[PDB]
RNA sequence: GCUAAACCUAGCCCCAAACCCACUCCACCUUACUACCAGACAACCUUAGCCAAACCAUUUACCCAAAUAAAGUAUAGGCGAUA
RNA sequence: GCUACCUAAGAACAGCUAAAAGAGCACACCCGUCUAUGUAGCAAAAUAGUGGGAAGAUUUAUAGGUAGAGGCGACAAACCUA
RNA sequence: CCUCCGCAUAAGCCUGCGUCAGAUUAAAACACUGAACUGACAAUUAACAGCCCAAUAUCUACAAUCAACCAACAAGUCAUUA
RNA sequence: GCCUGUUUACCAAAAACAUCACCUCUAGCAUCACCAGUAUUAGAGGCACCGCCUGCCCAGUGACACAUGUUUAACGGCCGCG
RNA sequence: UUAAUUUAUUAAUGCAAACAGUAUACCAAACCUGCAUUAAAAAUUUCGGUUGGGGCG
């Protein structure tokens, strides 16, 4: 059961990359995953996480500017190219932000807050309070894991003695680091919400088989459960 | 961050050479004698060069001994 | 150190032979494990003063753990074995005089 | 069900099976980039062939020519016709040296010559 | 028909023809030793006649062993002489009920060691029941060249034995130079020991590695038959010289 | 009277004794019978069940140390079939 | 190597009306609603007529993968060399 | 008189209606002599198609649909330098 | 039965299964699937486009809460005599 | 399956072992091992007789 993985290209590169479908098999060969597979054909464009990454041999915070506003198809929210210095790359887009733009990639942690614009990034100690934010990490340096969909976005709650409280757009709050980079404002393409389907041939173009058709009867589990909003996950380490 | 080589892809790290190369004063008995895999054990091969270039197997010179190299860098 | 007894009595064979074997001398019963057992302390001599647990010279029963993670290792203790117990006393007959 | 028993030649499978197989003919090149073949000359084999001309030998015998017991050389029988009278003489002038025996034909080792015999460098 | 020799024989037959006839004797009989080991996983009988209830008649009793199995890991790392037991078990300890297999696999410790002879610290795989052997023995070097063949259930251990024997009948520059009295010393100290020294190369190897050994040692590319002949022809020409 | 019928001898079986074999040249782990090039992965694991107990749920000889005897005895066993 | 699904890189779809189209008539092709013949038949499931689809959730050439206490399945308890 | 066939490539098989002799026999569902054959002899000749690339870094965002307007979604089938 | 479509190859092509739409439940997450994805997301399911609606019940079971509770678009139930 | 037996397997817990400080007290990080409990998922086996045929009685 020979399975080896698309995923190998150890260079960030610009240029969109052939990806392999999986049909939910693993690599022993059964499936893992039911309803997936045989859609239209798709490349892969290398998204850039980490907004603050400076370029090499530069140290401080540095700017960069919009080139195009593309779709992605390996995601709900499109994508954009963006420019600076001497290199390109992918980043995420947000919502509001076109071609031409320019953008701040900032590191200082100041005193006082930052009126920022709807597509920057800075560390999380310096936004003020109630702003709308996404793209998170859970560690400084780790990458945006958190709010990433089309037009979801996430509000920052409250800075504390050395942390920064973040409600997901789960409602489910979450504390991280101080000095954790996060983008301003909502990500690119709302309205996704809004898509209409059609018919089965866009499922079936997405690359999505249907549902089986042996009739499950319902158990205890089916119900509508009431629950109380889960408590906070810390990142946080403490000795 | 996040890094663009996965595990599976990559090149897999040797298996740890067997307990036999920890204990000093000993030598192991091993396979290269007689130039074909068994299990029992495993050898340690010297490194080796072709005593005659061959044209057709050439392996350049690393990059910052090139008689070429600068330092500052130019753009074509 | 699981210790189990065999059930099913296996029927004696021989002096010069071996025990012959069913699949019903395959199935045991469990007569003790050695964890949960009231775990002993060993006897070092100390070679150097240290903390609350002893001073230079003397024996002294201590705890396995301690014994073995940080006395032994780190040269703090020698095993009470009977050669050393040897040397170690008649040190202390040089080190107190007449 | 495919033939089992008659064996696998090189025209039996599909448009790749054919042409990778071949029917023993020993290789004298190589493939280089745009599927040209590259013959070296120092790979194919050179017929050495000798002058017959004054030649005085037939491909076969008359009847009228005795019969004599069969020998096959052996290697102490080339020693003794080969090396012994040299060997026998210059011991007989007291000059003989068992330390260097490579004056006599002996050679140490084969690694030197063209014509190494061991590993067998020459063809036939 | 019938073989000549029984199916169980046929190994000490195959040590008998070849090369593993030029194996040395004492590797032989350490090969063909076939000892017991000490009593592991269960508690053996105190007498050789038990008397036992229901008729007070005596009768002899034997004391069998566990099968024990031992994985590869165990030959990675010293463990004790103890390993997994494969083996079954009735269900709430009476027989009228279902016979389910169980496995008993002992709990594993990942401790440093360090060896007076080797001057190495290692790092092992070790249980509970070598910390305590270790303990009886005075020492990791007393425990390893103390514990018999059979005891150490480990190739890990044998190697180890074989190291610090050839060490011991070497009397080799151990420790290092600007301290000769400290080598002295102990190799004072293990002296109740040390086989000599061809005979404590062979210590500990399996049938294959000491095939290779002695096949190694015999390797012995031909010699011409030109020094051969004229040695021959040369004590020929003497013969004759000298009459 | 046509189809037909008849044959002995290739060989084989069970034992005893004895431990038994394997490169003429070339090719043969890749698509075996292929003259010729850079990741080196690697083996060590309680048999189960049919069946008997007139069902079946613990249980049921098969295990590789010459014979005979002790003896089908002491023992084990839904203390039962049986071992 | 049939078949159920998936992966890699391919191929095919005359003509007319094209409302824009998992659109309409209709070839090639895929499938098999009804009738008749056949039932040791051409065929261990065919033939002739009549039918549904035929720019798509389509059909299909090559290679590989998932195997039985399982694989796969738009659930027929369907298929896994008649 | 029929043609819903045929000529090629790929896949598959492996000499399987080329000549002479036997045709007394044998399979031709019968025969001549040849597709349900015996022995011997002789052919398929590469430019068509297979069989390939010296390395270390580096580069590769603007589909195809006469590609020119218009218009999109399922976001795509092709490139180098030191 | 919303439609195109899918199935018992070889007696059942359908009102059966799927289908856009709606709803319930589970999950705060990095490298071999899901996914090189992040709660406008992914998976487990019911029902079946659209239009009007989806009434009452937590006694019991199951599930979730451990504050005797919450849950029916969970399994299910929605009276008798004169 | 809400028939009998069982949890060999996974998931949770609790105890023990393993580690460390800690002023006469408390805390027990993560992974393996043994034991005990619960659940999910399963495994083996069975489904009496008379009966003016069988079933109901
Ligand atoms: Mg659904
Ligand atoms: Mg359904
Ligand atoms: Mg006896
Ligand atoms: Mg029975
Ligand atoms: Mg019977
Ligand atoms: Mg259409
Ligand atoms: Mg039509
Ligand atoms: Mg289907
Ligand atoms: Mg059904
Ligand atoms: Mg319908
Ligand atoms: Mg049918
Ligand atoms: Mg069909
Ligand atoms: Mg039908
Ligand atoms: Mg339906
Ligand atoms: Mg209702
Ligand atoms: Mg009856
Ligand atoms: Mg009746």
């Amino acid at each position: 059961a020979n399975f080896v993985s698309w995923k190998s290209r150890t260079k960030y590169t610009i240029t969109p990359v052939k990806m392999r479908k999986s049909g939910g098999r693993d690599h022993t060969g059964r499936i893992r995953v039911h309803g997936i597979g045989g859609g239209h054909k798709q490349r892969y464009r290398m998204i850039d996480f980490l907004r603050f990454r400076p370029e090499e041999t530069k140290s401080g915070p540095f700017e960069e500017k919009v080139i195009q506003v593309r779709y992605d198809p390996c995601r709900s929210a499109d994508i954009a190219l963006v420019a600076g210095g001497s290199r390109k790359r992918w980043i995420i887009a947000t919502e509001n932000m076109q071609a031409g733009d320019t953008i701040l990639n900032s590191n200082h942690i100041g005193r006082m807050a930052v009126a920022a614009r709807e597509g920057d990034a800075h560390p999380l100690g310096a936004l003020p309070v109630g702003t709308l934010i996404n793209n998170v990490e859970s560690e400084p340096g780790r990458g945006a894991q958190y709010i990433r969909a089309a037009g979801t976005c996430g509000v920052l709650l409250r800075k504390v003695n050395g942390t920064a409280i973040i409600q997901l757009p789960s409602k489910r709050q979450m504390q991280v680091l101080e000095t954790c980079v996060a983008t301003v404002g909502r990500v690119s393409n709302v309205d996704h919400n809004k898509r209409v389907i059609g018919k089965a041939g866009r499922n079936r173009w997405l690359g999505k088989r249907p549902n089986s058709g042996r009739w499950h009867r319902k158990g205890g589990w089916a119900g509508r459960k009431i629950r109380p909003l889960p408590p906070m996950k810390s990142y946080v380490k403490l000795p | 961050a996040y890094e663009w080589g996965v595990r599976s892809t990559r090149k897999s790290e040797p298996p740890p050479l067997d307990r036999v190369y920890e204990i000093p004063g000993l030598e192991p008995i091993t396979f290269a004698g007689k130039m074909h895999f068994v299990p029992w054990l495993r050898p340690i091969f010297p490194p080796w060069d072709r005593g005659y270039k061959d044209p057709r197997f050439y392996r350049s010179p690393p990059l910052h001994e090139h008689p070429l190299y600068k330092d500052q860098a130019c753009y074509i | 150190t699981v210790i189990v007894e065999r059930w099913w009595k296996v029927p004696l064979a021989g002096e010069g032979r071996k025990p012959r074997l069913h699949r019903r001398h395959r199935v045991y019963k469990l007569v003790e494990d050695t964890k949960h057992r009231p775990k002993e302390n060993l006897e070092l001599i100390l070679t150097q003063s240290v903390e609350n647990v002893g001073v230079r010279g003397d024996l002294v029963s201590v705890k396995k753990s301690l014994g073995r993670n940080r006395l032994l290792p780190q040269g703090l203790a020698v095993y009470a074995s009977p050669e050393n117990k040897k040397l170690f006393e008649e040190e202390k007959l040089l080190r107190q005089e007449g | 069900g495919a033939d089992r028993m008659s064996k696998w030649t090189s025209k039996r499978g599909p448009r790749s099976f054919r042409g990778r197989k071949g029917r023993g003919a020993k290789g004298i090149g190589f493939l280089t980039s745009g599927w040209r073949f590259v013959q070296i000359k120092e790979m194919v084999p050179e017929f050495v062939v000798p002058d017959l001309t004054g030649f005085k030998l037939k491909p076969y015998v008359s009847y009228l020519a005795p019969e004599s017991e069969e020998t096959p050389l052996t290697a102490a029988q080339l020693f003794s016709e080969a090396v012994a009278p040299a060997i026998e003489k210059d011991f007989k002038d007291g000059t003989f040296d068992p330390d260097n025996l490579e004056k006599y034909g002996f050679e140490p080792t084969q690694e030197g010559k063209l014509f190494q015999l061991y590993p067998r460098n020459f063809l036939r | 028909p019938l073989h000549k020799y029984p199916v169980w024989l046929w190994k000490r037959l195959q040590l008998r023809e070849g090369i593993c006839s030029r194996l040395p004797g004492h590797y032989l009989r350490s090969l063909e030793e076939e000892r017991t080991p000490t009593p592991v996983h269960y508690r053996p009988h105190g007498a050789k006649f038990k008397i036992n209830p229901k008729n007070g008649q005596r009768e002899r009793v034997e004391d069998v062993p566990i099968p024990i199995y031992f994985p590869p890991e165990s030959q990675r790392g010293l463990w004790g002489g103890e390993g997994w037991i494969l083996g079954q078990i009735y269900a709430n300890n009476d027989k009228l009920s279902k016979r389910l297999k169980k496995v008993w696999k002992p709990q594993l410790f990942e401790r440093e060691f360090y060896s007076e002879i080797l001057d190495k610290k290692f790092t092992v795989t070790v249980t509970m029941r070598t910390l305590d052997l270790i303990d009886e023995a005075y020492g990791l070097d007393f425990y390893i060249l103390k514990a018999s063949g059979e005891d150490l259930c480990s190739k890990f251990g044998m190697d180890l034995k074989r190291g610090m024997l050839l060490r011991l009948a070497r009397q080799d520059p151990q420790l290092h130079p600007e301290d000769p009295e400290r080598r002295a010393a102990i190799y004072d100290k293990y002296k109740e020991f040390a086989i000599p020294e061809e005979e404590a190369e062979w210590v500990g190897l399996t049938l294959e590695e000491a095939i290779e050994k002695q096949r190694l040692l015999e390797e012995k590319d031909p010699v011409p038959l030109f020094k051969i002949y004229v040695a021959e022809l040369i004590q020929q020409l003497q013969q004759q010289a000298l009459s």
